[PDB]
């Protein structure tokens, strides 16, 4: 019980840079190119870990400490996520408020690293990171809230169990909250058209511009793990039927197979969406984000009606 | 000062300390399957820059070799330098060199980058990338083809070996030159070659005049059967003018 | 999505270079090959080079003309092939020309100079004089068949013979 | 007994104020006397609060100093713990705050504020609570920088007593008493009218800073001294919340619209304060708007408790009235952290503008770490003490959502959505504040030549931040100790949070990428901090550093009507004599006449 | 059957007026301003030597671009067609062809400013059949009989001793 | 003789101001006016006669007539011809009145003649150094014939940039966002100062001429006439043949050289092959700057068809090396005709499918519509050229207004729009792809016969004319003066973005930082063309 949650944390960190490989392979296939292998992101992180980490002279411990802080925050979120079981491995970290404020820790640390270097591109990307985080929280909370109301509990285990033993009568609020949480998952994964902070072609991928070497490698690893845990929060809660209610050693293999297939299909559909359009701007993003808050409010109204 | 200068104030190439430069072999080994390339246009005409873009094309795809073009010099393993290093581009190129992790691989790309190219001695340039920074790999071309860029990248990463080599003075230097088309009158060959360059240009004119005089050394029926095989009306136009020149010579 | 049909309809356009060669046109302007036997050291290509990839240096101490081609200078225009009298230099279709050492760009030749019969000063390439003698022998010339020492005389010394 | 402890605390506060005024010819000695006496009186106040909270029963008595009846309920013991734990380190800070050449003596004002605050907490009569709240409010408005910054506080702060005096006269007429014990017994048959409750809530929110009665707060905090601004944000604005919670919880019988009005007003205060903070460059005005945001979160908790009382749902009462009070105490802790640390930055630099205050984290590192702890504590990031009370208010919001009352089911998810917006705006604001102050290059020569803070300043800020970490990490143990004030079981809806698991998992989990970078570090050359940031090969000018103005322009674009509501709703042109030349000065003169006559009549 | 200018040594005094006059009329026309008749001096007499305009014309035999033709009984070298192969200077038995190219127009020989370190000097001249300067395209320079000029050969007109005259054998 | 009526109107308005007039081509007229009536004459021909300022430049003619010469080339576009207004400036006092207070298009050549020649336009509002770098020494003018040697490299006076930037609409409370010289979108070095309030561009100044090598000095010192044809191919690797053709048909226009009819059409065909790759490079980069990297990949996959056509037709992919003076260097035999005809029809069906996946791109409409607006009367005053002014409603094009090479024998269609934003500049370029494919398809079917060059001609010294090619980004005006039979006297090159850059400031105002690389890309900037 002190090993499942950590074994899950070690398993998700290690594979997080392989889901980035499916993403970069599907990007290459949608660019009509052969592209690299699925291990290119791991090949790029291991190369960067033996590369010198440099920084600006007007930067301190925050710039050096932020990548490890974000990786540790994503590992802390990943121990509480239902992956192969319906319940959370660590249910006392499984409150939706807890898991929403844990993500706010890493957005705060990402934003203070961009203001620590002194670059205009890093600071503007920090400003976009925090503003997208401002814009997406009403929809993500209202979707998770409506699911918790249809589940009698804000714990991720009970929401996952209620989606698992799907209720049918409360199908319309569950489906609309699922759409709101899917859209929120797409925005929190920083996927185009909402890659407004690490927007190469604008900010030289934002706060990542100042990072180099081992710091850049741990930053790329934290970005991949953050994308994995956001997509895992979606697909392990709202599509839980490949998981198992009670842990058995016999049923573990099918659960990991279905979890891996769910993650690969999720990044493939997400790749089909991000490699097919132009990115937005920050002055036009609130209209689209308020529309997802709309799918979530329609969910909230459909619980008050009935 | 961002870069070193001499006693006259003229900039000199930056050296790289022997402790840092002794790690370039290890960096070249570990960037074999994962290379991060930052492009430094130091004053070219954009010709080199857009064949690098065509080396990121779907047809010529460099990412399959693990080559990724990075937004920042901080991410770079390889600093790709194009251009003759203009005076206004010396300081940003040295800033991109200094704001990059050590050790770094420098690829000089293009004739301008290699030696200055056609602007090798102008006032408002410095004469190539080796005049400001040390160079590991030189890729020639004006601009290099994307196939040449792929070959240079694969040779820098160690996937391919260098094929061309230096040719010093030997003994062919004193073996005497042979007369071109020695079975015919040489001023007539000059007139035929000049007429074929007028109508076709230097490249097609030499090919057409050489073939036409080779067929003319055997007979007029040999010329006529060669024109029937090519079945090109423009070549019939050119060979008719060449026949007119040959008839005026007789 | 119209973009997805477009992606599916195209397929993968990536070639297998370096495994399979990439074709260039029969008359693609690649690296200038140079035949040192056919070269007469006339520096016609040197005078027409826009980027000065072709250089000649008169080295009196070695009694030679130092012909050199620098590939790092070359702008691949083909003017050397255009103005070459003996067609010694010609642009190939080779494009795989990257090096580790820029000395490997160099195609060097050294042609022995000809000293004048009268003032014993080096005035021309001996190879170019031999080519001119063979050219005049081909058109039917006795000054070439009997008098090579008139061709190995400098133009100043040939102007001195006309004074008498 | 706790009555003797609170009498010793009041006596030490009064003697500290008197001996700070009489020995004010030497500013260092006056600051030493004021800080020592305030620290001892705050120790007695906190000891009395801990005694009443541990004993789980109300104590009764009277002060030996003047004829003052005293009841200390366990509900007010949290305010006593708040006041003592703030004023201890505020006075220890004040000792070295009096070493600045450009500051003046304030210990008479500070210790009279603390004494009036403590006597307002332990007040028996509601008329006497309205008397000690105004003694505090006068001793607070005399702590402002000049007459111009306390003019609006003298206008709104006396308006609020005219309304409180009307409410107290109305209570006298309807019940024949103003004792809170007797009023509690007399309002089990005849309820408290909503006109009395409306007058009291408006008058107390003119002191607590409920938006839109908040207009004096950023003016008052704008250029005040750091112990004064910390005491404003953590004591004076909390006595108004004590009055609101006193009036709302009399009779155990509340109308439903009381809790609904408290939740809406708390949501308005929380979102408007959190948004208006992100448009401020004076650090103290920003922390004033952030005090207003946290006042709004404490009312979202107290209003959830009052709504649960009205709906007779004890789980909602427990979750709301425990989360609000825990957030109140822990806010006081981290707001004291941030005001004292920002005052230390002003002590070493002379600047309250954070656009002229770059790079203090390398010059004041201990203060930088403690300020980082406080700013992350205010963004409610786990496992710090801001998340502890806000997580419980979200559980109260979930209890509101799954109620039967349609108004509770309508407001429940919407208050959670607004609190998520407020928390995300808070994270953006603290990212801006830590980035443009303690990070990057210095932007003035005063920020370059900043040295470390004085000793007692650093001890006070670090000990307050340590108490913040204790109130965060040990929240699963400190939270059931508030069950003495609210005698109800705490039931989250089939969920729990464990801050010690989050504490151990936010330190052990970052060691794994460090371990793998130490393994995959082959011949990586040591780390480099060499030059300027990358600005695409150009020279880095001071104007390329994006600062607090340009960091919070997207919230000026995407929250345009709420930020424009501060100009449409302003009745500054409708007051006739507001723009007079000597209005602020006349407000100050009749402030000393009113404080003088009030002190004269209350000793009698 | 050929037209040319011949010099008389018993009349020529070696004043080099013809070398300047031939240089000026080609510099105005934009052609090569190197003098096309060169004054040779044995210690006893002197006469400028120039193109004989030969009937067989061995220079026109070896020209690889056919720049050397016969116009109006005169051997005429097209200066714009010459690729500087310098074969005609070897084939000429009278030394009538030397090799000079145009220098930049109206730019002084020492154009170096003191605000910069000076430009690299030119290589030492050995022979016009061997010299090459990077900015200078040294083409074949021979007497073209001043065929562009309406007054005829400028060396004949400006000779003070009348040592030069045309031999119009056509 | 074209322009006789304009000369009569000039002599009617300002009696005696014209001193000497001459025709260099039947559509090229150069008038010599008095030096202190120069701003009135250019303003008269600009606003009363409806001319467009193409290029203004200096010429060190102190060894020709003792005076510096400033030429003012006006494009008569109300048939259409060229008027060059010429003044003589004193060598000891290089002062002449400035035309910039009357014609706003005159701001940059008057800034250029201060740098390269040291002349003083009196009354010029912007005396900032433009062409020379920041480390160049003062009072050292490279285009003067005796000031310096072209091989001399002076020591840098500074390492940090000393250029001053103008923020008109903003204050010092604005931050600056440096786009360039080494940005991701900086394909070629150019620094852009975005005076921003958050992410909103209040005003925009820019530093350029990072790519300036000194090419006009190289063309008159080390190069011959036929070597500048390869030097003009290296002005810009994207429109190098436009510079090569504009240089070649200015020496030929100065000399009256009758180029053969086959060489003119192959020149016209390869100017459209160059147009094919450039507009797809701009369209791919326009997709790239909005985050649509798939559209960048799609447009560069189809761009390789035109690079394959260029390799077949010229022997090189980009630097063609086709033009010599008097003709071209390569013919088109049938495998060249067969393959390029196949590739041109392959290109037409394949570009049409990319426009459909570009106008249906989900956020491409809100990133491009109404963004980077070029005000049409601002575009008239600054004499903007090409797709940037043709989107702004001014349907002016060199291939139609001043027909050159074989463009009188090709199906020309002028493409203009009325919306003045990013999308319409793309829509001009999209429509110009289809027209370029039409002239390639017609040109590959209707080639003339005969020779490819004339040769043996002699250059008459001090003869000059204008050389104009319509480059992909607008008119490319070249001015060559023959020096002798081997070397030039003066070669001036004015490219399209040199006329298009000064209105980028008004286009960047009122937009966002995320829009700013797209607004610059919509100008379709060619930095190496501008800087030379
Ligand atoms: S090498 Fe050639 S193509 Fe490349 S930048 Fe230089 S001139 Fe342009
Ligand atoms: N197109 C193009 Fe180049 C530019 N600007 C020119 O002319
Ligand atoms: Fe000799
Ligand atoms: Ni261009």
């Amino acid at each position: 019980s002190v090993l499942y949650p950590l074994i899950q944390a070690l398993v998700l960190f290690a594979v997080a840079p392989l889901l980035s490989g499916i993403t970069r392979v599907a990007r290459a296939r949608l660019h009509n190119r052969r592209g690299p292998g699925v291990l290119q992101e791991y090949r790029d992180i291991i190369k960067l870990l033996g590369r010198q980490s440099v920084g600006p002279d007007a930067s301190g411990w925050v710039f050096r400490l932020t990548p490890y802080v974000m990786v540790g925050v994503m590992l802390t979120i990943a121990t509480a996520l239902p992956v192969v079981t319906v319940g959370s491995p660590l249910p006392q970290l499984g409150d939706l408020i807890t898991l929403l404020y844990l993500f706010a820790i890493a957005r705060f640390f990402f934003a203070i690293s961009g203001l620590d270097t002194g670059s205009p591109f890093t600071a503007i990307g920090a400003s976009r990171e925090a503003m997208l985080g401002v814009l997406v929280e009403p929809m993500l909370l209202l979707g998770l809230w409506v699911a918790a109301q249809v589940a009698g509990s804000t714990n991720i285990s009970n929401i996952t169990d209620t989606v698992y033993h799907w209720p049918l009568s409360q199908s319309i609020p569950l489906v609309l909250a699922l759409c709101a949480c899917a859209f929120a998952t797409f925005i929190e994964m920083g996927k185009l058209p909402f890659d407004l902070a690490e927007a190469e072609q604008e900010l030289q991928e934002g706060p990542l511009s100042e990072y180099s070497g081992s710091g850049f490698g741990v930053m790329k690893w934290g970005i991949s793990l953050k994308q994995l845990v956001v997509l895992q929060m979606f697909v392990g809660v709202f599509i839980p039927w490949g998981q198992m209610e009670t842990f058995t050693a016999g049923g573990l293999l099918l659960a990991l197979v279905i979890a891996i297939v769910k993650l690969v299909v999720g990044v493939l559909v997400i790749a089909l969406f991000e490699n097919s359009m132009a990115r937005l701007r920050l002055d036009i993003t609130p209209r689209i984000t308020w529309a997802g808050f709309g799918f979530a409010f329609l969910a909230f109204v459909s619980l008050l009606a009935a | 000062l961002l870069g070193p200068r001499d006693a006259n104030g003229i900039p000199v190439p930056m050296t790289v300390d022997e402790s840092i430069a002794s790690m370039k072999a290890s960096l070249l080994k570990k960037i074999k399957r994962s290379a991060y390339v930052y492009r430094v246009d130091c004053g070219g005409c954009n010709g080199c820059e857009i064949e690098i873009f065509a080396t990121l094309s779907p047809l010529f795809d460099a990412e399959r070799f693990g080559i990724k073009v990075v937004p920042s010099p901080r991410h770079a393993d390889i600093l790709l330098f194009t251009g003759a290093v203009t005076r206004a581009m010396r300081s940003p190129a040295l800033r991109a060199w200094q704001s990059a992790p050590d050790p770094k691989i420098c690829i000089s790309y293009g004739a301008c980058g290699n030696s200055g190219g056609i602007f090798h001695d102008l006032y408002c340039v410095w004469g190539g990338t080796d005049k400001i920074v040390p160079v590991d790999v030189y890729i020639p071309g004006c601009p290099p083809t994307p196939a040449a860029t792929l070959y240079g990248f694969a040779m820098a990463l160690g996937l391919l070996e260098q094929k061309i080599h230096a040719r010093g003075p030997g003994e062919l230097d004193e073996q005497p030159a042979e007369i071109l088309h020695g079975d015919m009158v040489q001023p007539l060959r000059v007139k035929v070659d000049r007429e074929a360059r007028r109508l076709a240009g230097y490249r097609y004119g030499r090919q057409i005049a050489d073939d036409y005089l080779t067929q003319l050394g055997q007979g007029e029926e040999q010329v006529a059967r060669w024109l029937e095989a090519e079945n090109d009306p423009r070549l019939n136009e050119i060979v008719s003018h060449l026949n007119h020149v040959v008839e005026e010579a007789r | 999505f119209t973009f997805i049909k477009k992606v599916i309809k195209t397929g993968t356009a990536t070639s297998s270079y370096p495994l399979e060669p990439i074709a260039v046109d029969k008359n693609f302007r690649g690296k200038p090959e140079q035949n040192p036997q056919q070269c007469i050291g006339c520096a016609a290509c040197v005078n027409a080079c826009p980027s000065n990839a072709l250089t000649v240096e008169t080295d009196l101490a070695t009694g030679e003309l130092a012909w050199e081609f620098n590939l790092g200078h070359c702008i691949f225009c083909g003017r050397c092939e255009e103005v070459c009298p003996t067609a010694a230099i010609k642009l190939s279709q080779e494009y795989e020309l990257a090096v580790w050492k820029k000395e490997d760009f160099l195609q060097q030749s050294r042609f022995a100079l000809c000293n004048c019969r009268v003032c014993n000063r080096p005035f021309a390439v001996q190879k170019e004089i031999d080519y001119a003698i063979a050219l005049l022998k081909h058109n039917g010339d006795s000054r070439a068949e009997n008098h090579r020492e008139s061709f190995e005389t400098c133009p100043e010394c040939k102007r001195q013979k006309c004074l008498v | 007994s706790a009555i003797s402890l609170i009498n010793s605390g009041v006596a030490w506060f009064v003697a500290a104020a008197v001996l700070a005024f009489l020995f004010s010819f030497q500013k260092a000695l006056s600051g030493w006397i004021a800080g020592i006496g305030g620290a001892v009186g705050s120790l007695y106040t906190a000891a009395a609060g801990f005694t009443v909270l541990t004993g789980a029963v109300g104590v009764s008595g009277a002060l030996s100093l003047v004829s003052y009846d005293v009841q200390i309920s366990p509900l007010n013991a949290i305010w006593l713990i708040t006041l003592g734990l703030c004023g201890l380190f505020v006075s220890l800070y004040n000792i070295d705050w009096h070493r600045h050449a450009q500051v003046k003596c304030n210990g008479l004002q500070i210790n009279m504020l603390m004494a009036a605050a403590v006597c307002a907490v332990i007040a028996s009569n509601l008329g006497m609570f309205v008397v000690m709240a105004e003694i505090m409010a006068l001793c607070a408005v005399f702590l402002t920088s000049n007459s111009k910054e306390g003019k609006l506080w003298f206008a709104l702060g006396r308006l609020g007593t005219l309304l409180l005096a009307i409410a107290c006269w109305l209570l006298w007429q309807r019940y024949g008493t103003l004792d809170l014990r007797l009023l509690d017994m007399r309002m089990q048959q005849l309820p408290l009218g909503s006109d009395i409750w409306l007058l009291g809530v408006i008058g107390f929110g003119l002191l607590a800073g409920i938006i839109p009665l908040h207009g004096w707060v950023p003016q008052a905090h704008a250029n005040a001294s750091a112990p004064a601004a910390a005491l404003f944000s953590t004591v004076v604005m909390k006595i108004g919340l004590l009055g609101i919670l006193t009036l709302s919880l009399l009779g155990g019988n509340a109308p439903l619209w009381w809790g609904i009005a408290l939740l809406v007003l708390g949501m308005i205060t929380a979102f408007v304060g959190g948004l208006y903070a992100l448009v401020e460059h004076n650090i103290q005005r920003l922390l004033a708007y952030h005090t207003l945001e946290n006042i709004g979160i404490i009312l979202l908790g107290l209003g959830a408790g009052v709504t649960g009382i009205a709906l007779e749902q004890p789980a909602l009462i427990a979750l709301g009235l425990v989360g609000g009070l825990y957030h109140l105490l822990n806010h006081s802790l981290f707001k004291s952290v941030l005001f004292l640390g920002a005052g230390s930055v002003w002590f070493r630099t002379g600047h309250r503008d954070i656009e002229k205050l770059g790079g203090i984290g390398k010059k004041m590192p201990v203060i930088s770490i403690a300020m980082l702890v406080g700013l992350m504590a205010m963004a409610a990031l786990p496992p710090l003490n801001g998340f502890a009370g806000e997580w419980v208010i979200y559980q109260s919001f979930f209890k509101l959502s799954n109620s039967g009352a349609f108004v509770a089911r309508l407001l429940g998810p919407l208050l959670a959505v607004g609190l998520a917006i407020t928390g995300a705006l808070a994270v953006m604001c603290m990212a801006k504040v830590y980035g443009v102050t303690f990070l990057g290059a210095p932007r003035t020569k005063e920020a370059e030549n900043a040295t470390c803070a004085p000793l007692l300043m650093s001890v006070s800020v670090v000990a307050l931040a340590i108490c913040c970490v204790i109130g965060g990490v040990a929240a699963p143990w400190l939270l059931p100790m508030l069950s003495a004030a609210v005698p109800l079981p705490l039931e989250p809806a089939n969920t729990t949070v464990s801050q010690p698991m989050i504490t151990l998992l936010l330190i052990a989990c970052p060691l794994l990428p460090f371990i793998i970078m130490a393994i995959c570090k082959g011949d990586r050359l040591p780390s480099r901090s060499r030059g300027a940031a990358w600005v695409c090969g150009y020279d880095h000018e001071k104007s390329m550093v994006i600062t607090a103005h340009g960091f919070a322009m997207p919230v000026k674009q995407a929250f345009a009507p709420v930020l424009k509501l501060r100009k449409w709703l302003n009745p500054v042109s409708l007051v006739p004599g507001w723009q007079c030349e000597g209005s602020a000065l006349l407000f100050r003169r009749m402030a000393l006449v009113e404080l003088a006559v009030l002190v004269v009549i209350i000793v009698s | 059957m050929n037209r040319f200018v011949i010099a008389d040594s018993t009349l020529c005094i070696g004043c080099h007026t013809c070398e300047a006059a031939c240089s000026e009329t080609h510099r105005q026309h934009g052609l090569q301003s190197m003098p096309r008749l060169r004054v040779m001096l044995n210690e006893k007499e002197s006469a400028p030597q120039l193109c004989h305009h030969c009937e067989d014309a061995p220079c026109a035999v070896v020209c690889p671009v056919n720049a050397i033709t016969r116009v109006d009984g005169a051997v005429q070298l097209n200066e714009s067609l010459c690729v500087s192969c310098k074969l005609c200077g070897i084939a000429c038995p009278f030394g009538a062809i030397e090799f000079s190219g145009s220098r930049p127009l109206d730019i002084p020989a020492n154009a170096n400013t003191p605000k910069a370190p000076p430009a690299p000097p030119a290589p030492a001249r050995v022979s016009t059949l061997l010299d090459w300067v990077p900015g200078i395209r040294a083409i074949a320079v021979k007497c073209d009989l001043c065929s562009f000029d309406e007054q005829g050969p400028a060396c004949v007109r400006m000779c003070p001793t009348k040592a030069l005259h045309l031999v119009d054998n056509t | 003789k074209l322009g006789q009526h304009y000369l009569a109107a000039l002599n009617e308005a300002f009696p005696g101001v014209v001193l000497d007039h001459a025709w260099q081509t039947k559509d090229q007229l150069t008038v010599t006016v008095k030096v202190n009536y120069l701003p009135e004459v250019v303003e008269f021909l600009y606003y009363k006669q409806g001319g467009w300022l193409s290029v203004l430049f200096g010429n060190d003619e102190r060894k020709l007539n003792g005076h510096y010469a400033v030429y003012y080339v006006l494009s008569m576009e109300k048939t259409k011809c060229w008027i060059t207004v010429r003044v003589e400036v004193d060598a000891n006092k290089p002062e002449y009145p400035s035309v910039t207070p009357r014609v706003p298009a005159a701001v940059w050549g008057e800034r250029e003649v201060r740098d390269m020649y040291g002349l003083i336009p009196v009354g010029l509002p912007d005396e900032r150094r433009l062409v020379l770098p920041d480390d160049w020494p003062d009072e050292l003018y490279p285009l003067r014939k005796d000031s310096m040697d072209y091989r001399q490299r002076p020591a840098p006076t500074t390492d940090a940039e000393t250029y001053e930037f103008i923020n008109e609409l903003g204050d010092k409370k604005n931050n600056v966002v440096p786009i360039g010289p080494l940005h991701v979108t900086s394909d070629e070095p150019g620094h852009f100062r975005l005076f921003v309030d958050g992410e909103n561009i209040i005003d925009a100044d820019y530093r350029l001429f990072y790519v300036h090598r000194g090419m006009e000095k190289l063309a008159e010192t080390r190069m011959g006439y036929n070597e500048v044809t390869f030097l003009s191919d290296r002005v810009c690797g994207i429109c190098g043949f436009a510079h090569s053709t504009a240089y070649t048909t200015s020496v030929e226009n100065a000399m009256g050289i009758q180029v053969p009819e086959r060489a003119q059409m192959i020149r016209a065909i390869l100017l459209e092959v160059e147009r094919l790759h450039s507009h797809l490079l701009n369209l791919g980069l326009a997709c790239h700057f909005t985050g649509f990297d798939s559209g960048f990949m799609q447009f560069f996959r189809v761009r390789e068809t035109s690079m394959k056509m260029a390799e077949i037709l010229t022997g090189a992919r980009k630097t063609y090396g086709l033009n010599l003076i008097g003709g071209i260097r390569r013919d088109l035999l049938k495998d060249d005709m067969i393959q390029t005809r196949q590739l041109a029809q392959q290109m037409r069906r394949e570009v049409q499918e990319l426009v459909d996946v570009l106008l249906s791109t989900p956020n491409m409409e809100q990133r491009t519509v109404g963004i980077g607006r070029l005000d049409p009367e601002i575009a008239r005053d600054f004499s903007n050229v090409g797709p940037m002014v043709r989107a702004s409603g001014h349907a002016r094009d060199t291939r139609a207004d001043h027909p050159f090479v074989g463009y009188g024998l090709l199906p020309m269609e002028v493409h203009s729009e009325q919306g003045c934003d990013v999308i319409s500049r793309l829509k001009v370029r999209i429509n110009e792809v289809y027209t370029a494919l039409n002239m390639i398809d017609y040109g590959l079917d209707n080639l003339p016969g005969g020779p490819l060059m004339v040769e043996g001609f002699t250059y008459i010294p001090h003869r000059f004319a204008l050389g104009f090619a319509e480059a992909p980004r607008g008119d490319d005006i070249h001015w060559s003066m023959t020096g002798d039979n081997q070397k030039l006297y003066r070669w001036r090159c004015r490219a399209a973005t040199y006329a298009n850059w000064p209105t980028l400031r008004y286009m960047l105002r009122g937009n966002t930082v995320s829009d700013a690389p797209l607004i610059i890309g919509s100008l379709d900037p060619c930095y190496s063309c501008t800087d030379r």
